[PDB]
């Protein structure tokens, strides 16, 4: 249904039976296989009042996530984000961004070895403008990759320490994806030192290139909770430094 | 009137097809009043307006073929149990075996149930061109529509045409 | 559409009386026993769609299930039903008047309708495909038209070319 105030109500209704259901466990996983035939290879059309369905019933269980709910079926979850992250719409774009502040702040155990492991999902298997490299690939991590892909099409444009204006991505849009930098960065503290891309991006036209360090640059930008959302990312890129080196 | 009732039933015919609109709420009404019209042009006894009004009835049909066979095929099917006149429902029953293998398998069924009341009431009419063209659609007709009836059916309608070789 | 499934291909690259009574028909019978011991289309795509389900003749419906095999095997991408799965749905349908009997010309059909079905599970899956296959041979018609056709598409596309590929050749 097409009203907001009937999409919030189903969606909390799913969740609180299957922490009562008969088996706490085995209800979790059965949640997760409904939802990602209505999301069955992303490259369709899926009737975007519907994506904004199934992004929502999945904030209220991953906090419960922590036959049980498999190590693969978690996987599945998350790559479905990233190009939900780059679907343009106002309503659509800020509904996969608070699903992915929650899944790395109380992330499911057997989701959370996955990405900080070296080759990662290659395991499993067997306003952007250049080579990030995709959550596939080998000698990197996936936390490295995803805040490779989160700042050059919301936060960062890869020439120069610039700021991206208000008026192309909204300052609520701007608001959670600051957040979402910083809860990986406890996980996996050696992406916010990486390079943006992969393959430098054209010498020609710029004439150097910059790191994912022009994040720390939102201080100065305007209203509060980018202010205060880059106060936070400073919070926990210290808070994991000295916990992952001893 | 006899000139004029010519003009009248030829001018219906060609601003159906020329609409290029179909499937419509407005289209849909429309194409049911003035269907039933065609055959009392045929139904008025004149060889000028009984031959040149029934070529003009199936100028219709081949057009529509493609588009609204589900909507032609109902109207059609009213006028063999309103049991009309000998001529009347004669020139209809050639249209109806034409088109029996041009329905689908999903509508055919409903399709069956109502021509056994409609097709035993032709047998008993004693006019002999009507029972002529019944035996160039019995041939056409229970061929398409002949898998999708039971044994209970079937046996009702061969006791009815063995009291017509009497 | 005959003439749209070629123009995708050339689109996309693609002896005297004792001979012949006896000596040389009695020696195709020992040689045999040595060896016995050894875009454009899419306004016109979208219009072939709506023709199937209303048409009735069965040669017309036999042109249209190799226009889609074409689409696969040249990986158009499956966009032809962009938001539902209109076409797909109604093949399913057809399976349910062939066992009963209610299809008229069941048999030019049967061998064209299980080839689209396979070759979209590369990308319904071969565990749904094998039951519906099941259904025709002990309810339905006889076999020289039916059930005997209908496995030459399955077993050429699954005998030739881990644990789950195991299970499904011993059925």
């Amino acid at each position: 249904s097409s009203s907001p105030t009937i999409r919030r109500t189903a969606a909390g209704s799913a969740v609180s039976i299957c922490q009562h259901s008969r088996r706490t466990q085995y209800f979790y996983s059965w949640l997760l296989n409904v939802l990602l035939g209505l999301l069955v290879p992303v490259e369709d059309e899926h009737s975007t009042l519907l994506i904004l369905g199934v992004l929502l019933t999945l904030r209220y269980l991953v906090p419960l996530l922590q036959v049980s709910p498999s190590a693969e079926q978690l996987v599945q979850v998350y790559e479905l984000t990233l190009h939900h992250t780059q679907h343009q719409d106002h309503n659509v774009v800020t509904g996969a961004l608070e699903l992915l502040q929650q899944l790395f702040r109380t992330p499911p155990p057997e989701l959370l070895q996955t990405l900080t492991a070296v080759g990662g999902i290659g395991q499993l298997t067997a306003r952007i403008k250049g080579d990030i490299g995709q959550s596939t690939d080998d000698d990197s991590a996936p936390l490295v990759h995803c805040v490779r892909l989160l700042s050059a099409s919301f936060l960062l444009t890869g020439g120069k320490n610039v700021l991206v204006p208000d008026r192309d991505v909204r300052v609520s849009v701007k608001a959670l994806a600051l957040s979402c930098v910083g809860a990986a960065v406890a996980l996996h503290p050696e992406s916010f030192f990486s390079k943006l891309y992969k393959v430098p991006l054209d010498t020609t036209e710029y004439p150097e290139e910059q790191y994912v360090s022009d994040i720390l640059n939102y201080i100065d930008h305007g209203d509060p909770q980018v202010r205060g959302a880059t106060a936070i990312l400073c919070g926990t890129l210290i808070c994991s430094i000295l916990s992952r080196s001893r | 009137t006899k000139k004029d009732r010519v003009n009248h039933c030829l001018t219906i015919c060609e601003n159906i097809v020329a609409q290029s609109v179909r499937n419509s709420p407005e289209f849909q009404k429309l194409l049911g009043i003035a269907m039933e019209l065609f055959l009392l042009c045929s139904d008025d006894a004149e060889s000028d307006v009984r031959m040149v009004a029934d070529e003009c009835l199936n100028k219709v049909i081949k057009a529509l073929m493609d588009s609204n066979l589900p909507r032609l095929q109902l109207e059609l099917y009213k006028e063999i149990k309103k049991n009309g006149a000998p001529r009347s429902l004669r020139a209809a029953l050639w249209r109806f075996a034409e088109l029996a293998h041009l329905v689908r398998p999903q509508k055919c069924r409903p399709y069956l149930v109502n021509l056994l009341p409609c097709l035993t009431r032709t047998s008993k009419r004693p006019e002999e061109s009507v029972q002529e063209t019944l035996a160039a659609a019995v041939p056409k007709i229970m061929a398409s529509f002949g898998n999708f009836a039971n044994d209970n059916e079937i046996k009702v309608l061969l006791k009815a045409f063995i009291a017509n070789l009497k | 559409t005959v003439c749209v499934q070629q123009l995708l291909k050339t689109l996309f690259g693609t002896p005297g009386l004792y001979h012949y009574c006896f000596m040389a028909p009695y020696t195709h019978f020992t040689q045999a026993l040595a060896d016995a011991s050894l875009r454009l289309f899419e306004p016109l795509v979208i219009k072939a769609l709506k023709q199937y389900t209303t048409t009735t003749c069965v040669q017309l419906q036999k042109q249209v299930l190799d226009l889609l095999a074409q689409l696969v095997q040249l990986r158009v991408n499956y966009c032809l039903l962009d938001s539902d799965q209109v076409f797909i749905g109604f093949v399913l349908k057809q399976f349910e008047y062939i066992e009963v009997g209610q299809f008229r010309e069941s048999e030019a059909i049967i061998p064209n309708i299980f080839f689209f079905l396979v070759l979209l599970s590369y990308e319904i899956g071969i565990p749904k495909i094998i039951q519906l296959c099941d259904g025709i041979m002990a309810s339905g018609r006889k076999a020289v038209t039916h059930a005997i056709p209908a496995l030459q598409p399955i077993v050429h596309d699954l005998f030739v070319l881990g644990k789950e590929l195991e299970t499904q050749k011993e059925v």
